[PDB]
Formats: C-alpha cells, sequence, structure tokens
C-alpha cells in the first residue's frame, strides 16, 4: 500500500563515470529514506540515512538528495568496488518498505556471443526425458533473445534461461537456455534449433541439428 | 568485531514451522530494536518484522502478519523469529538487522547478520542425475533433478577453472532444481585430453564424476 519505485532498474557505466539513481515514493515520506549497498551473496550495508546523511564509513563520492517524494543517489566518480545493487528504504510508517533496487553493472565494448547447441545425451533418453541446451558464451550486454524452433515452428513456455554474473576478468556474460520435453514428444520432430539475436551480431545466428 | 550471528534455517514443508535465532556479539542486544528482512532467490529485499528493545511491540509486514511471531530473550542477548504456516513463497535468505536507534526506533538498520537460507517445499531430498554436454569448442555437464540446493561442480578435481561457467540453478515446476556447467577448451585436444566434471550434492550424500567425450 506504500509503494517504493526505483529507476532505472539497471544502469551500465564505467570506472570513473558519474551515475545517479532515483527513488520515488507514492506518498509523502518527508525525508526518512535510507540507501543500502548489496554485493552478490552478502548482507547489505547502510550508506545514506535521512535522505542525505552519509553513514560513518562512507566515501565522500556518495551523495544523496531529496524531500517528500522524489529521491536521488549519486556516485560522483565510480570506483571498481562500487558495482553493486542499491536499495532505497522508506522509514516513515510501519510496515517499512524497500525498493526493488537498482543494479550498477560495469560497462565495456559490445561482444558477440559464441553460440553452441547440445542435443540430449542418449543416457538422458533412457530416463524418458529430453533436454536440449543452447549456450551463449562470453557476451556483452546481457540482452538477447534466444528462440527455440522445432521443425521450423516457434516455441513457448517450454524453456528456462539462466545467466551468470559479470566475469571478474572481462565483464562478459554467459547464458544457457534449456528446452525440456518428454521422450515421446521429442521423438515427434526432427529439427531443433535455437536462434540468437543480439546487438553484436548483424543478423540472428541459428544453430541446429537433426535428431538422429 | 560488532556482528549479528544467525542460526537455524533449513528445509521445511508447507504448513510446517521453523524458528530462526539471531545472537549479538559484541555489544548488548538488550538495548536495540531488531528487524528481519528477507530476500527471495534473485528478487529484492523485503522487510518482514521488527521488535522494540524490551519486546513491548512488534510490527509485521502484511505478507506475514498472523503467521510469524517475532520475539526476544534479552537475558540471552538473542532475538527470534517464529515462522509458522509456511508457504513456498517464504523461500528466501532471512537477515536480522540491528536498528540504528535503540533505546528508540529509527527504522534503519546499521548491522546485518550473515543470512539464513530457508526453503519451503513439498520436494523430498533427491540427488542429481548428471548428463554429458558433448562437444575452440564448448562442453559441459547437465546436473538435473536434485533437491535441495546447493550443488557444487568442479572440472578435473579442480584443476580446470579457466573458462568454466556454472549457471544459477533453476527451479523447475515439479519442485526439483536443475543446472548446467560449461567449459570452453581448445578444439585441438578433444580426443587427446580428458575432461571430467565432479558433482557433489551433500544433502543426498552423492558424489558423481562424469567423463565428457565427443560424438
Amino acid at each position: 500500500e506504500l509503494q517504493m519505485t526505483q529507476s532505472p532498474s539497471s544502469v551500465s557505466a564505467s570506472v570513473g563515470d558519474r551515475v545517479t539513481i532515483t527513488c520515488r515514493a507514492s506518498q509523502g515520506i518527508s525525508s526518512w529514506l535510507a540507501w543500502y549497498q548489496q554485493k552478490p551473496g552478502k548482507a547489505p550495508k547502510l550508506l545514506i540515512y535521512a535522505a542525505s546523511s552519509l553513514q560513518s564509513g562512507v566515501p565522500s563520492r556518495f551523495s544523496g538528495s531529496g524531500s517528500g517524494t522524489d529521491f536521488t543517489l549519486t556516485i560522483s566518480s565510480l570506483q571498481p568496488e562500487d558495482f553493486a545493487t542499491y536499495y532505497c528504504q522508506q522509514a516513515n510508517s510501519f510496515p517499512l518498505t524497500f525498493g526493488g533496487g537498482t543494479k550498477v553493472e560495469i560497462k565495456r565494448t559490445v561482444a558477440a556471443p559464441s553460440v553452441f547447441i547440445f542435443p540430449p545425451s542418449d543416457e538422458q533418453l533412457k530416463s524418458g526425458t529430453a533436454s536440449v541446451v543452447c549456450l551463449l558464451n562470453n557476451f556483452y550486454p546481457r540482452e538477447a533473445k534466444v528462440q527455440w524452433k522445432v521443425d521450423n515452428a516457434l516455441q513457448s513456455g517450454n524453456s528456462q534461461e539462466s545467466v551468470t554474473e559479470q566475469d571478474s576478468k572481462d565483464s562478459t556474460y554467459s547464458l544457457s537456455s534449456t528446452l525440456t520435453l518428454s521422450k515421446a514428444d521429442y521423438e515427434k520432430h526432427k529439427v531443433y534449433a535455437c536462434e540468437v539475436t543480439h546487438q553484436g551480431l548483424s543478423s540472428p545466428v541459428t544453430k541446429s541439428f537433426n535428431r538422429g | 568485531q560488532v556482528q549479528l550471528v544467525q542460526s537455524g534455517g533449513g528445509v521445511v514443508q508447507p504448513g510446517r514451522s521453523l524458528r530462526l535465532s539471531c545472537a549479538a556479539s559484541e555489544f548488548t542486544f538488550r538495548m536495540y530494536a531488531t528487524h528481519w528482512v528477507r530476500q527471495a532467490p534473485g528478487k529484492g529485499l523485503e522487510w518482514v518484522a521488527l521488535i522494540s528493545y524490551d519486546g513491548s511491540n512488534k510490527y509485521y509486514a502484511d505478507s506475514v502478519k498472523g503467521r510469524f511471531t517475532i520475539s526476544r530473550d534479552n537475558s540471552m542477548n538473542t532475538v527470534y523469529l517464529q515462522m509458522n504456516t509456511l508457504r513456498p513463497e517464504d523461500t528466501a535468505v532471512y537477515y536480522c538487522a540491528r536498528d540504528l536507534g535503540g533505546y528508540f526506533i529509527r527504522g534503519i538498520m546499521d548491522v546485518w547478520g550473515q543470512g539464513t537460507l530457508v526453503t519451503v517445499s513439498s520436494a523430498s531430498t533427491k540427488g542429481p542425475s548428471v548428463f554429458p554436454l558433448a562437444p575452440t569448442a564448448a562442453l559441459g555437464c547437465l546436473v538435473k533433478d536434485y533437491f535441495p540446493e546447493p550443488v557444487t561442480v568442479s572440472w578435473n578435481s579442480g584443476a580446470l577453472t579457466s573458462g568454466v561457467h556454472t549457471f544459477p540453478a533453476v527451479l523447475q515446476s515439479s519442485g526439483l532444481y536443475s543446472l548446467s556447467s560449461v567449459v570452453t577448451v581448445p578444439s585441438s585436444s578433444l580426443g587427446t585430453q580428458t575432461y571430467i566434471c565432479n558433482v557433489n550434492h551433500k544433502p543426498s550424500n552423492t558424489k558423481v564424476d562424469k567423463r565428457v567425450e565427443p560424438k
């Protein structure tokens, strides 16, 4: 019923860039608003409280400003350790409410994924199930865009994606998309293809195989 | 050195109950109000509950009110969250947070415990089936139909770390998790050289090595 809205959801930028995040609250908070920094698989840190008051340990490049409804956080010159997710938190009435957060990701040059397809193992086929895997390796940005096509026919709700966190060394991403089907239904079609469309490719790439 | 020390999560079936505990070190909990905040797999922070310094009240997020009871044993410098009437959507890492105020309530949280995973599921402990992802080429292992999280996978008993990717598990509709691990490797070596993925799932006491060779 109190609603905290964060914008943008994801921002990509560069060591040394200036970056700024928005928190809108659907009712007058006044100025009871905190900001937290969370890195993957770790507890959040307090950074800013009461709109603009920095916590004890916090670098001065972190600034915060707002009152009433619109709130902002800015990192002036972005340092390598500052890439994290950021949460705003209304502290006016109970129940308390966090934002859905903004991820600050590192920016680099566009990188075309290398695409691979993997027919199911014969071992898996004895179980009575068929998984088909399509790997997208080392690319940037995370956007794309994988479509399954069996006997040339477009597919839906039959495949789950999963994606890695930015590589510590080259800032790239990797994505797997997995198409699961019963053995019976797998055995009804012949052509299985994933089509990948991504910024760094002129036109979509299509990998395919023929069952048997 | 100031820190909150959590304890007591795990795997529990719907309708059942779990109790989390949060112990202070190195200060007196007895002076500070306490928050719990949870985070569902790859979703965001969601505030759950707060108890005042002396335990007089007692605030709950809407999603949990009437199902969870926060409490305090000030003589153990410990804080408790009783989680009853559990539902799958309560699956998450749960964090106790100290409130900045104390002896009064600010509503902000300066010190955070390590987190506790809590999984609410009808699934039964089951170890993974491990299927080869046959093949500069790419190759991998598909670790399918296990519960609960987590699994760990290495390549060649940990000698291979260059260009491996182990993707976050997905929860399939069925209640089981699945995952693949991939490694890229020079194509001039497929038949020459060996590749083994090593998969461990402690809950089911299951170790599996699987050799991945071409066609």
